């Protein structure tokens, strides 16, 4: 299952254009609310990234294979910021349907 | 580089140039092309 | 359903930028007028069209006049018959079409203004059926009116075979074989079905011409204005 | 609308005048190496449908040919 | 600072002097 | 639905049920009445014709 | 004088060929099979399709050479 | 059929065998239950108009 | 001048994503394509008259009396088959970067195609020829499937017993009439996007690449409408029959039903569903569904990347669905016999099967595989 | 909402004078008129056939054989003479109360008279009475007054030696198509 995800990985993508995971989220509400909530250099790295991207798909290229982004080194950082998005969320939503 | 100075410099000579070429492209185009279809058919 | 479906004729007409003979339309044109008009009608299809294609203004003008067309009611009220004019079109052949089912056993031929475009792959089909009536083969028997042409729908069309070799004469004097004969009307009815066919063959010949010309021009534009994005380096620095 | 879009900072960002590069720089030279490239990245994920389709396509054309083949067999 | 770094080069791009930018 | 499954929720409904059907009976009326439904309408004593 | 239709001998020409001479074949035995079987109702029209096809496919591939 | 309404009005005669197999055709089983006679005041004349249920 | 604002609010100063590629051409197209239309329809609408006895014989006129009267008629009726083309491309670029998100801009977009189909069957009833007829009877017969009310509602719009010269002239009103409805649908189409704003084939927020549109999105659709002109003058000028049907060069008998009746190419995937279903009410209910499981599919999106630039399972579940699309484009060509129709059966349900229930269990998958879900 | 926005700030909350006459009344009347007009146009074009043969039998048949037709075409009718006295005392008010500083509002404005009144003259030709064909010839024939390029633009108009078939059906087409410029 791990080399079956390091493959799938691989056929994704987005590696290639050197993002990360949490840079191809969908911007919800939930996701903007942390996506704002992440610290500066975070929220800088993750912009210019983003603009890296659209860069090379501009261009139709990627980026060479040892700047690839490697599976085992994509980090999940906006993950633990959207989970307590998500958490209050759902308290939230709780209360006011009780 | 004189052309570029003296008629595709200014946009007023940019337009004259355009137009006046245009009006004898058409008497050209027609004669060439024409000259095109005849031999080919 | 299932019906034989004619071959691919090498045409003067079936290339890209091939215009149609001119020679055999106006043979064709011969053929319908001898043989082809007694049943068949031409309705959207005049004499004028015929000028600057087959025949000139005076040469189109005394085939016009050749026939009699009925045309407006004399002051004492009345129809009277009249000489064609360039502006008159092809003659009927019958009133109404219930005339052409009682006097062809019930079958209505059919208007072969626009039979070419009407008539799937129609070219090929007009000369197949034209020189299609083969015998019906055992197991197959047909009423009276009515003759085994393979490609016909249902094989049974009520047109019987209308061009036997040397039925008319050309007046250009290339011999009039069947074949030649199936070959110049189906010329024809394709100038029918189409008059502007040469016209829009010079017009897309024109228009390949300008494309070839304008689009790498358009492109070179388009990668003018589109370089200077697609040069843009970008780095980051963060202040660190 | 500009100005208010999006907020990145320390991202430089250099450019050349169109008319001071050159119009197509190595388009053949690179383009047909990427063209490629990314045909190979693409298409295993777009060309087997289309080819399965044709195969049902053949088949089916194939099969009611043979529908409409006359049974031997039958009438004899 | 601003002056670490210098612009990267062009020379894939650029093109191969007032003289040529007339004609350019 | 997960938020819509809720107990005040429910109570909501409950309290917006009357005016509901209220809306639903002036359509139907509508209906009969901008259609001239003589199915319905040959019911009504007056109505009639 | 008979006037030669170029038809007609570009259709023996044709019908010299081997594929026109099999479906033919198969033509003479559905015909006489259904001569043979005096009450039938098994048509050759498939038969003869094919030997229709094939042979005015030979015809068109070179009929139009000897037409003016 | 003579177009009655715009619509192919079609009209037919029967032989004995046409007529005798129709009968023959289970009402029931049919598609829909309309012996041939309810719908012909005629066995010999049967009349129908053009319109395929189906589209 | 405050209407230069407007003019330049959304063409000039638009910020745009950058790398767009040339799917997002398709769009403009569609709008050139809709005038295109309008000015050949307007030059049609001088010559053609809505009679039942003189319609063939306007059309006639057109073709051989009027000067270049054929190229505009074939222009008009090429340029409905390149809008189609068109459309259909620019759905399936919403259906494949995951557009529908913007919602309000894709039911805006379902209504437009709606109201194209009707007037592109409309016009193709217009010239009054053999299929012209029996097409309009077949389908305005689609109609009468309605439980209820559905013998009047055909008998409405027909506007008599059967479709005869009253059809054909209040369809000729109508045909005239929708595509200025379609282009102020289209400026509300055109007002919902800028709110938010176009996408990128990536799927990310592009709002830190944004280019203006006059210089470096505008010479690229002045590039698209010169290649979509080079298709259209090679369909006009050189192949002008090859997506009509022949038996449309007929006269309308009423008498001689035709041994095969189709509507035009891109009604054809629509009419194999119709025909698949057994009962003539789940055709109609299935036909209609299939154009409207589109504006349902902003609601089947499961997954948290937009676009399919970075799902694989995803994008083979798509290339299935185009690839069945064609299957039951060449299914509604084939006749009525086996096994076209066991096909048809088939692809009706792979292509329900796969926008309802595929896809949204692949973009699970597919955030279970990204430690997501 | 985006739409609904449009609505708020010109029909449901815009800021108007408290002191406005029956006046301002007139130019909302002016939009209504414009759809009823196209909303009967559209009843008429469903009957209406542009051919010089069966113009005015089939105007003869929509006002005797259609239910109600013989409403909507003189609803037509009457609805551009009610278009034209609405037209006049807008542009009356905008002549008295000094609204023509409003230039660029003013300058719109003429041109829409200017198609209405184009409007109205090809479809009073249109159904091919006495009155509409002998109209037709002379206002057409006023173009011919052009000093030089005259005669050959009356002649593109007709689109012929005299206005015959050729006219009546291109101007079914050019009075169908303008009111939907009038509406943008
Ligand atoms: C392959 C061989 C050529 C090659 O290798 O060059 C590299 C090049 C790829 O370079 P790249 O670095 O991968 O990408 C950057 C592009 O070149 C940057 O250019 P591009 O290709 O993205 O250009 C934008 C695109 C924009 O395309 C559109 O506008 C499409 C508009 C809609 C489709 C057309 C309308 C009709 C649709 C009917 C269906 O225009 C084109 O597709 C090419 C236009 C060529 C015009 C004629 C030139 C002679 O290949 C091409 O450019 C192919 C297109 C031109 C041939
Ligand atoms: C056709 C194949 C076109 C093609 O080149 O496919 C590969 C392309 C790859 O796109 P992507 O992976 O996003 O990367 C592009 C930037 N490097 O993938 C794409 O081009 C995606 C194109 C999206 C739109 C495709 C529309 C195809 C026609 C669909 C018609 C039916 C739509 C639904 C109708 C209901
Ligand atoms: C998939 C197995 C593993 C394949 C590994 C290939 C080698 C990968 C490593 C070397 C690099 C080769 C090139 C890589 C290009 C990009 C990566 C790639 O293409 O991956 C394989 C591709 C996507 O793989 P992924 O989505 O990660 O998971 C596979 C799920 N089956 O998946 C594929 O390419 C295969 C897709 C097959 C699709 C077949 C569809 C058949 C059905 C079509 C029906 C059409 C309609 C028929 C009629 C319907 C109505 C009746
Ligand atoms: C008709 C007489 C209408 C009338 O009542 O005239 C007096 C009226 C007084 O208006 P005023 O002095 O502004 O005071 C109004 C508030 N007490 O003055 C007015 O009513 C002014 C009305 C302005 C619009 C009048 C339009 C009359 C018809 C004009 C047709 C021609 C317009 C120009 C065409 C070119
Ligand atoms: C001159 C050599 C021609 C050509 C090129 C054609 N015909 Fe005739 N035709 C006649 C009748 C009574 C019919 C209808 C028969 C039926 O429908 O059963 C026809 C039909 C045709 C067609 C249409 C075939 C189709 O599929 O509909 C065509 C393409 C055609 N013909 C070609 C009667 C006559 C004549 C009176 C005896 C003669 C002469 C011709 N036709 C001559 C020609
Ligand atoms: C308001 C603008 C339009 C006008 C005035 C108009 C007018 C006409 C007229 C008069 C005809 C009959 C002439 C002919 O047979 O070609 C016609 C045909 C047709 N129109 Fe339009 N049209 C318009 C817009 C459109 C649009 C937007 C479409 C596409 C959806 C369209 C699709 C068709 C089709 C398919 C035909 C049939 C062409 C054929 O005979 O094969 N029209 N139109
Ligand atoms: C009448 C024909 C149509 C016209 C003229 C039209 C016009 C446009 C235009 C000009 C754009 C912006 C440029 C672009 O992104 O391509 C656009 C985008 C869009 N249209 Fe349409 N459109 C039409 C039909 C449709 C239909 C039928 C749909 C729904 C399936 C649709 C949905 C969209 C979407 C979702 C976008 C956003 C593109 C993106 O950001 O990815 N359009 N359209
Ligand atoms: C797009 C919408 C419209 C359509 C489809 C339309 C269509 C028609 C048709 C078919 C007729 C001939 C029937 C008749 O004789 O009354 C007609 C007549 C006429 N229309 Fe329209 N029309 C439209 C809008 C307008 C507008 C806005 C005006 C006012 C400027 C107008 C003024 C007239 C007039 C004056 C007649 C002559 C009525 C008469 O016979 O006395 N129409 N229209
Ligand atoms: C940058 O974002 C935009 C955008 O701002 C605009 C206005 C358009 C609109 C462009 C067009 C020219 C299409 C025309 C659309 C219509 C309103 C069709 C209506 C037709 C008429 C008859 C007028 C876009 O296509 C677009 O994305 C590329
Ligand atoms: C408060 O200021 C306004 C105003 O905000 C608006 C929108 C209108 C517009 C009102 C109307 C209902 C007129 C309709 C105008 C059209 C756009 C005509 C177009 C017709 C159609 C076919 C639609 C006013 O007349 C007006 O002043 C009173």
């Amino acid at each position: 299952l791990d080399g079956f995800r390091k493959w799938y990985y691989n056929a994704a993508g987005f590696n290639k254009l050197g993002l990360m995971r949490d840079d191809t989220l969908h911007e919800t509400e939930d996701v903007k609310e942390a996506i704002r909530r992440l610290p500066e250099d975070l929220y800088n790295d993750r912009m210019f990234r983003i603009k890296r991207a659209l860069d090379l798909t501009m261009r139709h290229q990627i980026l060479p294979k040892d700047q690839w982004t490697k599976y085992e080194e994509d980090k999940f950082y906006l993950e633990p910021y959207l989970k307590e998005v998500i958490r209050e969320r759902k308290e939230r939503e709780e209360w006011a349907k009780k | 580089s004189r052309l570029y100075s003296l008629l595709f410099r200014r946009t007023s000579t940019f337009a004259l140039t355009i137009a006046v070429g245009a009006l004898f492209f058409e008497r050209a185009f027609d004669q060439g092309a024409d000259a095109i279809y005849e031999h080919i058919n | 359903d299932l019906e034989l479906h004619p071959p691919s004729y090498p045409w003067s007409h079936r290339g890209l930028l091939s215009s149609l003979d001119h020679t055999s339309i106006r043979r064709g044109f011969q053929v319908y007028k001898q043989v082809c008009s007694s049943c068949h009608s031409m309705d959207y299809v005049a004499y004028r069209h015929l000028v600057g294609v087959c025949y000139t203004e005076e040469e189109a003008k005394a085939l016009a006049e050749e026939v009699e067309v009925q045309d407006g009611p004399n002051d004492d009220g009345e129809m009277f018959m009249r000489p064609g004019k360039l502006s008159d079109y092809f003659p009927k052949p019958y009133p109404n079409p219930e005339a052409a089912r009682a006097a062809n056993n019930g079958a209505l031929p059919p208007d072969l203004s626009y039979i070419v475009r009407a008539r799937h792959g129609g070219e090929d089909y007009v000369f197949s059926l034209l020189t299609g009536y083969c015998e019906p083969p055992t197991g197959v028997s047909l009423r009276e009116g009515l003759y085994f042409n393979p490609y016909f729908p249902g094989q049974a069309i009520g047109m019987a075979p209308p061009i036997y070799t040397e039925v008319l004469e050309y007046d250009d004097g290339t011999p009039a074989t069947m074949s030649q004969v199936a070959k110049d009307v189906a010329t024809f009815l394709r100038w029918a079905s189409e008059p502007e066919h040469d016209h829009r063959k010079r017009m897309g010949l024109k228009m390949l011409l300008m494309m070839g010309l304008l689009l790498p021009l358009t492109y070179a534009m388009k990668r003018h204005k589109w370089s200077v994005l697609k040069s843009r380096k970008l780095a980051y620095r963060p202040p660190k | 609308e500009f100005g208010n879009l999006a907020r990145i900072r320390h991202v430089i960002s250099y450019s050349l005048s169109p008319f001071e590069q050159r119009a197509f720089p190595s388009y053949f030279s690179k383009g047909i190496p990427n063209v490629l490239r990314r045909t190979r990245e693409r298409i295993l994920r777009v060309a087997p449908p289309f080819v399965v389709v044709y195969l049902i396509y053949t088949w089916g054309n194939q099969e009611f040919e043979q529908s409409k083949r006359k049974n031997p067999a039958m009438y004899e | 600072s601003h002056t670490d770094v210098k612009v990267p080069d062009f020379s894939d791009y650029r093109r191969a002097s007032k003289e040529s930018s007339e004609a350019r | 639905l997960s938020r819509f499954l809720g107990p005040r929720y429910r109570e909501l409904a409950r309290n917006w049920i009357p005016t509901a059907g209220m809306w639903g009976t002036v359509g139907a009326v509508g209906l009969v009445w901008a259609t001239d439904w003589r199915l319905i309408l040959d019911w009504v004593p007056y109505i009639n014709g | 004088e008979e006037l030669v239709d170029p038809l007609t001998t570009v259709r023996e020409h044709c019908e010299q060929l081997e594929k026109c001479v099999k479906a033919r074949e198969r033509l003479e035995l559905c015909d006489n099979r259904v001569s043979s079987r005096s009450q039938t109702e098994e048509d050759c029209t498939e038969e003869l399709f094919d030997f229709l096809h094939a042979r005015d496919h030979c015809v068109a591939h070179k009929l139009f050479k000897n037409l003016k | 059929a003579f177009k009655w309404r715009g619509k192919p009005l079609f009209v037919r005669h029967r032989t004995k065998k046409e007529i005798d197999q129709e009968a023959a055709v289970e009402v029931s089983q049919l598609r829909d239950p309309q012996h041939d006679l309810d719908r012909v005041k005629k066995p010999e004349w049967v009349i129908l108009i053009g319109v395929c249920t189906h589209l | 001048h405050p209407l230069f604002k407007i003019i330049n609010h959304s063409f000039i100063d638009l910020p745009a994503p950058s790398n767009i590629s040339s799917w997002w051409n398709f769009g403009s197209l569609l709008g050139v394509c809709l005038m295109v239309q309008i000015i050949t329809g307007l030059f049609l609408a001088m010559h053609y008259t809505s009679d039942t006895m003189t319609a063939f014989s306007s059309v006639t006129h057109i073709c051989r009396d009027v000067n270049y009267g054929w190229l505009i008629r074939y222009m008009h009726a090429n340029g409905a088959s390149m809008f189609f083309i068109c459309l259909f491309l620019h759905v399936g670029r919403g259906l494949y970067y995951g557009s529908y998100t913007f919602m309000e801009t894709w039911n805006i977009g379902v209504l437009l195609l709606f109201a194209v189909m009707a007037t592109a069957f409309m016009g193709y009833v217009l010239p009054w020829g053999q299929m012209s007829f029996w097409g309009a009877t077949v389908i305005t017969n689609l109609l009468s499937a309605i439980p209820y009310i559905g013998t009047t509602l055909v008998e409405w719009i027909w506007g008599g017993f059967s479709v005869d010269k009253a059809t054909l002239t209040r369809f000729f009103a109508f045909h005239f009439i929708l595509p200025f409805i379609i282009a102020a649908l289209a400026i509300v189409h055109l007002l919902f996007l800028h709110e938010t704003g176009s996408n990128n084939p990536t799927g990310l927020n592009s709002d830190a690449d944004k280019i203006p549109f006059h210089p470096y999105y505008t010479i690229k659709d002045i590039l698209g409408i010169l290649i979509m002109f080079l298709i259209l003058m090679t369909l006009v000028l050189f192949f002008p029959d090859m997506l009509g049907d022949p038996d449309n060069y007929m006269p309308a008998n009423p008498l001689n039903t035709p041994p095969h009746i189709k509507p035009e190419w891109y009604f054809l995937f629509a009419y194999a569903i119709l025909r698949s279903i057994p009962n003539k009410l789940g055709g109609v209910l299935a036909l209609i569904l299939s154009i409207l499981i589109l504006a349902l599919m902003p609601f089947l999106h499961t997954s948290k990347q937009r676009s399919l630039m970075f799902r694989p399972i995803t994008q083979i579940l798509y290339w299935i669905l185009v690839a069945n699309l064609l299957i039951l484009t060449w299914i509604g060509g084939q006749p009525v016999e086996h096994p076209f129709i066991i096909i048809g059966q088939l692809a009706s349900i792979s292509y329900f099967s796969i926008i309802l229930i595929l896809m949204p269990i692949s973009g699970i998958i597919e955030d279970k595989m990204l430690k997501l879900y």
